DNA sequence: GACAGCGCGTACGTGCGTTTAAGCGGTGCTAGAGCTGTCTACGACCAATTGAGCGGCCTCGGCACCGGGATTCTCCA
DNA sequence: TGGAGAATCCCGGTGCCGAGGCCGCTCAATTGGTCGTAGACAGCTCTAGCACCGCTTAAACGCACGTACGCGCTGTCC
């Protein structure tokens, strides 16, 4: 009678129902495992938290505590696995990594 | 109804601003050959994308462009952005 | 002497193992941050 | 007066710490109706997309900048001259 | 609208991480989009290989697999690891 | 069993064009591979754009549309032509 | 009564209904309207007899009968618009354009 | 039984063949290791993933689809091979 | 007088020679040894297809091909006509593989 | 051929007043962003037939090859 | 600048199995039905996209000049 979320049959964050709605309404088969949005849900989370947590990182490295899509592209970039894995990507207002070759430095 | 027809904003592209976006890149020394072959190269770019930009827009039946448009087109040539939905 | 060394040898045998499993966890040198990662998440 | 180019990394670092836009927003939105005007005419246009446009342009260029730069100081220059655009956009197989 | 997004969930793990900190609404909408692209490439790779094997139904074994073919070295072992715990907490209960 | 392919269709249109030309086996596979990646390069792009617009049916208008992003200026006019006639050929039959 | 192949009703070479089969296993999308196959063969048949169109002049070029996958590389790098929608490719066997920049020639 | 080191199965007049199919008249010493190490690199990514398709694929001989597959994904489709 | 053609001019000999040519410049065998050896790494005991091993080669030479193609276009520019580690890495970061 | 040395002359960087045009709200203003009922018509699914495709099997024909004259790059002269 | 030598080149035989037809035979392409829903579509509303206005200020311009960078070449050596 009294629900009880699949995520919180997995002590999970993500909603399961939402993300398995949206795999069946996906059309990528017709038919949809259990545990996978289960799994999905979980890695999903997981780097959601790896990047959150860099951002934090930076947020307070800058002495704020809002984080603010600078953080955003300064943790991805001073990542190598995260860069790799957004290596095409661009983020809106985001700059670079000041970063100055060797050779332009005054000496 | 008024319906002008533009010429030459490609020189509404300040030296100034040029100049600046070399500074991002962290560039130290600059040709004046360097501006036109920007203007171009950029204009390249800009149709590049603009072109799929009004597909989206024409096959949505539509007369005004939508972000998503942008979004649709710079994914289709693995331009990925992030902030704007889609 | 034989019940020394088995002092000895029982008080080895603590350290002795705990390399013996740092070796399987981190026979590579590896980002072991993500690695503690892994407990913090948890 | 400065010796040249000091004040070059004064701006670089000015703006490689900021990451506001760099460009006139009027001249980009009255460039990009000029070129659309070749495609189809009398098209309404949203604010954000004109923006997010720019945006896109500018991260473009900008990664111009750097493999340009790189080409330069492989030719161990420092100015940058169009021979390094063409080769790199070559490189990247835009060319 | 109904407009649906992630925000909220994204707020609740923030605060598991830095329960103190704030967050940009266009870096929040930014974080939407690449759970986004995420779900797709993620999804995208699992249904090639759904067809490959001929097979019509995506399970744990095909997701997993993806994650390796999609993340590199580290990130996937951390992110199997945790899924094998994950659907060996809901399963057991 | 069998094994499905297209190099039937290959032959005819080859003796369409050059009457008197042979062809490689190896060759022959090269054809069939780039039948089989078109058809899915277009057909998934296709796909994508029925999602944009919430669509459940496939058309040939998306597919116009589709063909004029993926192939570049006179390739497409030249194709959405013929397609133009050959779907006023069939519905016109 | 007789049945006329859909090809046929379009004066096609390439099956409307073998494409038609593929794309309904294919779950691309939910439903499939009728013209669509048409329209995908009748763009498939005009790419292909460019290619071989120019693939037959190229083993004309070398006094050859049989096409090779050498004439389908010299062909198609010696095309523009064909190369940029097969730059991402590479061909089996396929060689490359002979080709020697001019400062490598001795003067 | 084991096996090893034939990456110096890769000869220098294999290597500079390849250069010159490349177009290139006159060739560092030190090219050689360098190619070495990036094949040595392409190798174990496409090799990597091409398993990867094996093992879910619950088979123990790997295929040339698994190889295009791979390659594919890469972004050097390999037409011939089905 | 023994007859010597000059330092580079036969190097354009076997350029137009394999430019024209369209086979392989690699070993077979011990392709696939580098290949067992590789793939020894990840799963114990596997086996081959030979036209496995083959369409690994081939995308191996081709990915080299443009590559050091590229390290031409890098040299020339670098105003030389040798080539030189440098150049191969600097091409290898414009791409973008890290 | 790569590499460095050095001098030189030019095209490039920094100030610096001087316009000037982008920006910035303030004000209208209309065109198409954004919806909702409603009613078919067209594909989805299924059911008789069948023909074309695919696979197996001959068969001969381009074509690689060979080798010998026949015809051009190269490199000192 | 002209020949000597090497390297190519070409062509007419000389082998030879792969395209190239070809043919039983079985299943997918085609055909005629039903059926329900998706999508066409106009209306209805209405949103955002556009045009326009002083006016100020920040940012671009003009230009000089000077300053250091590019560039040329050449021995030298590996």
């Amino acid at each position: 009678a009294k629900a009880k979320t699949r995520s919180s049959r997995a002590g999970l964050q993500f909603p399961v129902g939402r993300v398995h709605r949206l795999l069946r309404k996906g059309n990528y088969a017709e038919r949809v495992g259990a545990g996978a949005p289960v799994y999905l849900a979980a890695v999903l989370e997981y780097l959601t938290a790896e990047i959150l947590e860099l951002a934090g990182n930076a947020a307070r490295d800058n002495k704020k505590t809002r984080i603010i899509p600078r953080h955003l592209q300064l943790a991805v970039r001073n990542d190598e696995e995260l860069n790799k894995l957004l290596g095409r990507v661009t983020i809106a207002q985001g700059g670079v990594l000041p970063n100055i070759q060797s050779v332009l430095l005054p000496k | 109804r008024h319906r002008k027809v533009l010429r030459d904003n490609i020189q509404g592209i300040t030296k100034p601003a040029i100049r600046r976006l070399a500074r991002r890149g962290g560039v130290k020394r600059i040709s004046g050959l360097i501006y036109e072959e920007t203007r171009g190269v950029l204009k390249v770019f800009l149709e590049n994308v603009i072109r799929d930009a009004v597909t989206y827009t024409e096959h949505a039946k539509r007369k005004t462009v939508t972000a998503m448009d942008v979004v649709y087109a710079l994914k289709r040539q693995g331009r990925t952005l992030y902030g704007f939905g889609g | 002497k034989l019940q020394i060394l088995k002092e000895f040898l029982s008080d080895y045998y603590f350290i002795l193992r705990q390399f013996e499993q740092m070796k399987v966890q981190f026979a590579d040198m590896k980002p072991g941050k993500r690695q503690l990662r892994r407990i913090q998440r948890q | 007066r400065y010796r040249p180019g000091t004040v070059a990394l004064r701006e670089i670092r000015r703006y490689q710490k900021s990451t506001e836009l760099l460009i006139r927003k009027l001249p980009f939105q009255r460039l990009v109706r000029e070129i659309a005007q070749d495609f189809k005419t009398d098209l309404r246009f949203q604010s954000s997309a004109v923006m997010a446009l720019q945006e896109a342009s500018e991260a473009y260029l900008v990664a111009l900048f750097e493999d340009t730069n790189l080409c330069a100081i492989h030719a161990k220059r420092v100015t940058i001259m169009p021979k390094d655009i063409q080769l790199a956009r070559r490189i990247r197989g835009e060319r | 609208s109904r407009k649906e997004s992630y925000a909220i969930y994204v707020y609740k793990v923030l605060k598991q991480v830095h329960p103190d900190t704030g967050i940009s609404s266009k870096a929040m909408s930014i974080m939407n989009s690449f759970v986004n692209d995420v779900f797709e490439r993620i999804a995208g790779e699992a249904s090639r290989l759904a067809h490959y094997n001929k097979r019509s139904t995506i399970t744990s074994r095909e997701i997993q697999t993806a994650v390796r073919l999609l993340l590199p070295g580290e990130l996937a072992k951390h992110a199997v690891s945790e899924g094998t715990k994950a659907v060996t907490k809901y399963t057991s209960a």
